[PDB]
């Protein structure tokens, strides 16, 4: 799945339809991509086997469920309520939890793409979740360091910020891991928002 | 190597694009590690390896 925004109005969407073979379409509209389009970087759509649907596909991931699909259950994914009727460009789905994502942003401070933005906002928004991300490391570090409160923190001590970063990520808790979940899911929104507004 | 990391990117999904985009601090300007990559993604240190080894190959050629 690729999606391309050629203009602020327009944009072309690649996906796989089967075998070898990929589609593009063309004239796909930018204005309305939270009812469409998903933010969850485990997912991602293909042409159905009709060419009438876009339908969604998990990919291989420990990030959580999204648009009540756990894994690849064409009950689901065959449904109308769950996958885009290509020109219509509405998933129920996909549009009501992409909403709870934007509700989210909006909590963080974050511009929105549902609301009016241009490249400055933007810009700032991508400022703005930046300081998350490195705020939420220190934190990853502080939590992990008091768990695992042994007198071996020398041990984790004996690396540097990155190493210690990382082994604090790789061991951390489900709640962090939903953290990262949502960060990155608004940074694909604030992405679509840079695109539509270079 | 901005206009050319750029066309390489046109070439991958947008969930590669953007596992790069992240790595290489592309847009919020702070390079990520490996692991809060694959945080972000949920996959290990090693794919988002192999993505930024696909990028770098696809960078080399044309």
């Amino acid at each position: 799945m690729k999606l391309k925004i050629l203009d602020k109005d327009n944009a072309t969407l690649n996906v796989f339809h089967r075998n070898k073979e990929h589609k593009t379409i063309d004239n796909v509209p930018t204005a309305n991509l939270v009812d469409w389009y998903p933010l969850s970087n485990a997912y991602e759509y293909k042409l159905s086997r009709n060419g009438e649907y876009l339908e969604l596909k998990r990919l291989r991931s420990t990030l959580p469920s999204s648009y009540g699909l756990d894994d690849n259950n064409q009950d689901i994914i065959r449904d109308n309520n769950h996958r885009c009727k290509i020109g219509y460009w509405y998933n129920p789905a996909v549009r009501k939890d992409n909403l709870k994502i934007i509700e989210k942003a909006k909590q963080y401070g974050l511009p929105i793409i549902t609301e009016e933005y241009d490249a400055n906002t933007v810009e700032q928004g991508f400022r703005d979740i930046g300081v998350i991300f490195q705020s939420l490391k220190t934190i990853v570090v502080t939590r992990y360091l008091e768990g695992k409160t042994e007198e071996e923190l020398r041990i984790f001590n004996m690396k540097s910020e990155e190493s210690q970063l990382n082994e604090a990520l790789k061991e951390s808790d489900f709640s962090v891991d939903l953290t990262y979940s949502d960060l990155g899911q608004i940074y694909n929104m604030l992405l679509l928002m840079k695109k539509i507004s270079k | 190597m901005k206009e050319q990391l750029e066309d390489v990117l046109d070439t991958l999904t947008d969930r590669e694009e953007n596992v790069l985009r992240l790595r290489f601090g592309l847009d919020d300007g702070r390079t990520r590690t490996l692991e809060e990559v694959g945080k972000v993604f949920g996959v290990t240190r090693e794919r988002i390896r192999q993505i930024e080894a696909k990028a770098l190959r696809k960078l080399r050629h044309p």
